[PDB]
């Protein structure tokens, strides 16, 4: 009933179609991947996620001079605990 | 054969000897299928973790022999390119050039065209830096060579290719090679410099036609 | 699975990095901890160091740790006789 | 089942609250809830800049309250 | 109300210390200790993250902002070894 | 299902049996496309579904006439035992990749069998293997994108 | 004269901008609000520190991270 | 060229889009999904979905050697997609 | 409730990244309803430190950022009720 | 013997102006007049304005609603 | 009194079941296709269940 009209309709309309969602997490790692499931807490079990975050080389010169680099890692199947979710976003 | 990985910078440049086609008695009916079979033999040489699944041919007359010679690998994608990349600029640099010409045996010389820029910046902007270097060295050889050393004090190591510069020197030499590229283009392409947006600057360094 | 760890010499990590080791005697539904014999660590914790294995250390004795600040557990040695 | 915090010892007393972000506040207590939100008369703000800022009746969320010190003798 | 909150119930009127969420530690003698670990304590020294020492004769610290509570080992023996 | 029932052309059986846990109101036998359907005032609990495959030639590849004819042949036959008089018979033409059903419909069953037949002609793996077996027998291929 | 869930009742469908505690801002037509006040926004554009970094589409914004809601 | 900006999500979308990683009836929409999967949850090719169907149909699956090749193929995909340049840089020792 | 999916996952070698960045690679032994994760054969790398081998660990369930499950997991028969 | 909800009760009986201060964002303050609230202590506020104290900036907001577990104080 | 007309006494739904669509969970599973056996069964002709 109201499972499909609330604000979690972004998640239950993305787990039906198995489309990918972009999640800005709390430590500013970005999870791109398909929701296999979610719940009240947005404990989203996800398949095939690109986890994309930013680094700097952290003063490799000794003079604190470098530019941030985009790093990413692949995770096959994850269980993202949903407190660390800030925003979930369906794709355009 | 220049087999350039954008992501890992591992350039597999295969030396093709003069004796392969000085006395071959053949047409291009050997040539297309021969460069295709040798790049396929490179694919068969490497393990499955290092084999690609997407192969981009610069010259459009090679994807049709690559379809034939890579039916042992249906998992790979052979697309053409609208942007052509000047890897004859690799021939113009003296190291690869006399490496190729002095090589009496056909071989599978490896290189890493990003020297160690993967510990500093991305692989995308390292690719854009490499194609700035290669296109600017294609539009003028020794002018871009003397731009490539902003001082005559800097040196490259014998295991490197390009001179060891850090971020400030690299950004200044990048804008120097960039307006060198656009100055040579606007000298040749009848139109000025300041009428082009950065999408058009992007596909002029990349090799597309507007 | 924690009743299989009672009275042990437990190494409890907090969310600041202030590590405890002591007598895992009582826990709660929020994992509020009661630890006797417990001492605290910040910087170096022992795997047989080249200099000394236990500095940055303080005596506290018996603590009630709130479960809000608690992360992990590990037993380091068997329980003593007393 | 939320029992009220046991603060009739501290009613009508001059207390210095510590608040969350290293903050501080002073005033007379006037009441509470089970959530320990405190209502304060004669509230002087007392920031870390050093100059003391009177307000009056304020309400403080109990989440942000670290400690009470009864400056007056209870 | 489990066994640690019963332990701090059995620490009422005893010498107790609380390290707080910001890092201040408070060594005194308790007066009231509730279900939600709120502690009204007395004769107490406050030690900030500055390292300085202060004293005042009473304090009331909120329970969730407690990091931990140094208890005396008067309570280490009796009677909670049956736990 | 009997092992020779897939090509048991003369007679039939049932393939799926739906039990309601209630009594469905069901309709008169109408085609899969008959969007306006009238309610048959019987109420049923078990609802059979038959899958009749066929290989239509040029004369007789009307899958709607075939589904209607096979339904009203097999429900009024002696040599074809159905659990209920109420149920649906989905006919699928493999030579022309057509599909239609004719039998009775409970609520929601008509859009479900409509969309399920659509996805089952688009995506069935045995149909896919039949299709590419025909394509390799005819030596007819599509241009790769 | 107007309590919070009547307020969010009043603005389901108008363009608003909800501000996170972490300084982010989100402009768009919000769709719906639950009991916890998680928010579903459609047609969103994300304003980092008063300057937008992108049009994004449909976003779920979790209730533990909103700072306020602003009707624009 | 786009950094995943701290305090920002939309740059990650502009990154992943750049990288290309993207009777009185009831009255309702029955979203029929017809999906073929193996036991691991992988979405199944229609040739090998028919192969699973036909193994279950004939009652006789593959032999030992073809199962060795198929299983080693699936962990070749698993080992490939879970990921010598640094070894090349270290050898370039000369 | 999705935590019920995790307590069906007994005896799996999963890694767990926490809110302190500490990656814990080990065979999971028990889950509470509050995701209180009890692990064995633990290889715990607290981040900005070298990894430590420990025989048993028990993470509080609040402090889990995410899990990482292996390739060989049948979740289509695990998330059913 | 008054309560916090007695103060905010009397305060939206006043409709005067108040300034909410936040959890741990000590420079960030928000001024407004409450129109309504209930028991989760989310507050709608009249013509609110963010004042940044260390630069003394008044960014106008309008009809706002602020979330309950963020406030540290409401000063009249 | 208007504190009762507000509909007083600050609430905190911890443990208590929430009102509406907050509880929305949704699981996308699809099991392996259990087909039946036809060839070389040793069993009697109709299908097993």
């Amino acid at each position: 009933e109201e499972f499909n009209t609330g604000p979690l309709s972004v998640l239950t309309q993305s787990v039906k179609n198995n489309t990918q969602v972009l999640i800005n997490c709390r430590n500013n790692k970005k999870l791109l991947g398909r929701v296999k499931a979610f719940d009240r807490h947005c404990n989203m079990v996800l398949e095939n996620v690109k986890e994309m975050w930013t680094e700097v080389p952290k003063s490799g010169k000794g003079k604190k001079k470098s530019k941030p680099v985009n790093k990413d890692r692949y995770i096959s199947k994850m269980f993202l605990r949903g407190d660390s979710v800030i925003v979930v976003l369906r794709n355009p | 054969i220049f087999i350039f990985n954008p992501r890992t910078g591992q350039l597999f440049l295969k030396i093709i000897h003069t004796s392969v086609w000085a006395g071959q008695k053949r047409l291009g009916q050997l040539a297309k299928w021969k460069t295709a079979e040798e790049v396929a033999a490179l694919i068969r040489s490497l393990p499955v973790e290092e084999q690609p699944k997407q192969i981009i041919v610069t010259r459009k007359g090679m994807l049709d022999p690559l379809e034939v010679h890579l039916l042992d690998f249906p998992n790979i994608v052979i697309k053409g390119s609208e942007l052509q990349l000047p890897f004859q600029a690799c021939l113009k640099v003296e190291k690869f050039g006399d490496l190729i010409l002095k090589a009496t045996e056909p071989q599978m010389v490896l290189f890493n065209l990003y020297d160690d820029w993967l510990k500093t910046i991305s692989s995308y902007t390292a690719f854009s830096r490499l194609i700035l270097i290669l296109r600017a060295l294609h539009v003028n050889n020794d002018r871009a060579k003397v731009i490539l050393k902003p001082d005559k004090t800097t040196i490259t190591e014998p295991h490197h290719i390009w001179p060891t510069l850090t971020d400030e020197e690299w950004i200044k030499v990048e804008v120097q090679l960039k307006d060198l590229i656009l100055a040579d283009y606007g000298k040749k392409n009848n139109v000025n410099v300041a009428s082009l947006t950065q999408s058009e600057i992007r596909d002029i360094i990349l090799g597309m036609e507007i | 699975k924690m009743l299989q760890h009672i009275d042990y010499r437990m190494r409890c990590i907090l969310q600041d990095g202030r590590i405890f080791i002591g007598t895992f005697k009582a826990f709660d539904k929020h994992m509020n901890l009661i630890l006797c014999d417990c001492d605290e660590f910040r910087k170096i914790k022992p795997k047989n160091s080249k200099q000394a294995e236990r500095e940055e250390k303080r005596v506290l004795g018996l603590v009630l740790l709130r479960g809000e600040n608690l992360v992990s557990m590990t037993v380091e040695g068997p329980p003593p006789k007393d | 089942k939320a029992h009220p915090p046991e603060l009739k010892k501290f009613m009508d007393k001059k207390l210095s609250l510590k608040l969350n972000g290293g903050r501080h506040v002073q005033g007379i207590l006037r009441g509470f809830d089970p959530f320990m939100n405190l209502v304060i008369d004669e509230c002087v703000e007392m920031a870390t800049s050093g100059q003391q800022n009177n307000i009056g009746m304020v309400v403080i969320r109990g989440n942000s309250i670290i400690m009470l010190e009864a400056l007056e003798r209870v | 109300i489990g066994v640690p909150i019963k332990v701090l119930h059995e620490a009422e009127g005893h010498i107790v210390t609380c390290e707080t969420n910001t890092g201040e530690v408070y060594r005194g003698k308790l007066i009231e200790a509730e279900d939600n670990m709120n502690c009204q304590m007395s004769n107490i020294t406050v030690t900030y993250r500055d390292g300085r020492v202060a004293q005042l004769e009473q304090v009331y610290i909120r329970g969730s902002k407690i990091r931990f509570l140094i208890l005396p080992d008067m309570l280490k023996n009796a009677p909670m070894l049956k736990s | 299902i009997h092992p020779r029932k897939s090509y048991k052309m003369n007679s039939s059986c049932a393939d799926i049996l739906l039990f309601a846990s209630y009594k469905w109101n069901v309709s008169r036998p109408s085609l899969l496309a008959d969007s306006k359907d009238v309610m048959d005032s019987t109420t049923t609990q078990k609802y059979w579904i038959d899958i009749q495959l066929r290989w239509g030639d040029y004369d007789s590849h009307d899958i709607e006439r075939y589904a209607r004819a096979k339904f009203l042949d097999y429900t009024t036959d002696n040599m074809s035992i159905y659990p209920s008089p109420t149920g649906v018979l989905i006919a699928i033409d493999l030579a022309y990749n057509l599909h239609s059903a004719y039998g009775n419909w409970f609520p929601g069953s008509k859009p479900l069998i409509q969309q399920a037949m659509a996805k089952i002609m688009k995506a069935n793996p045995a149909l896919y293997v039949l299709r590419e077996r025909i394509r390799k027998g005819l030596q007819l291929y599509s241009s790769e994108p | 004269p107007l309590n919070p869930k009547p307020f969010l009742n009043g603005l389901t469908g108008k363009p608003v901008m909800v501000k996170l505690k972490w300084g982010m801002e989100y402009k768009g037509y919000l769709v719906s609000v639950d009991g916890y006040m998680n928010m579903q926004l459609a047609n969103t554009e994300e304003y980092i520190d008063g300057a937008l970094s992108g049009h994004l589409g449909e976003v779920l914004i979790r209730c533990n991270n909103v700072l306020y809601i602003r009707g624009v | 060229e786009e950094p995943i900006v701290n305090r920002g999500l939309a740059a990650a979308l502009l990154l992943c889009q750049n990288k290309g990683l993207l009777k009185e009836k009831d009255g309702y929409k029955p979203d029929v999904k017809i999906e073929y999967v193996d036991e691991t949850g992988r979405k199944l090719t229609p040739k090998e979905a028919f192969r699973q169907l036909s193994h279950r149909f004939h009652g006789k699956g593959s032999g030992k050697m073809k199962t060795e090749r198929r299983m080693k193929k699936l962990d070749e995909e698993a080992l490939l997609k879970k990921m010598l340049g640094t070894v090349a840089l270290l050898q370039e020792q000369k | 409730k999705l935590v019920r999916f995790l307590m069906k996952l007994s005896h799996e070698t999963v890694t767990i990244e926490l809110k302190n960045g500490t990656q814990v690679h080990g065979t999971i032994t028990g889950v509470d309803v509050s995701m209180n994760t009890h692990l064995k054969a633990v290889k715990m790398t607290l981040k900005n430190r070298e990894p430590v081998q420990l025989e048993t660990l028990s993470i509080r369930g609040n402090n889990i950022r995410y899990f990482i499950l292996p390739d060989s997991l049948p979740l289509d028969t695990l998330l059913v009720d | 013997m008054v309560q916090p909800i007695n103060l905010i009760f009397r305060y939206l009986q006043n409709r005067s102006r108040i300034q909410v201060w936040l959890y741990e964002q000590v420079n960030m303050r928000i001024e407004g007049c409450i129109i309504g609230f209930d028991e989760y202590m989310n507050l709608v506020l009249d013509d609110a304005e963010e004042i940044h104290s260390k630069t003394k900036s008044r960014k106008q907001l309008g009809r706002i609603m602020l979330k309950g577990d963020n406030i540290t104080l409401l000063q009249s | 009194i208007e504190m009762m007309k507000l509909m007083a006494s600050f609430d905190s739904t911890k443990g208590k079941k929430v009102d509406g669509s907050v509880n929305a969970y949704a699981i996308n599973v699809s099991q392996k296709r259990k087909y039946r056996q036809y060839m070389n069964r040793k069993g009697g002709f109709n299908r097993p269940l």
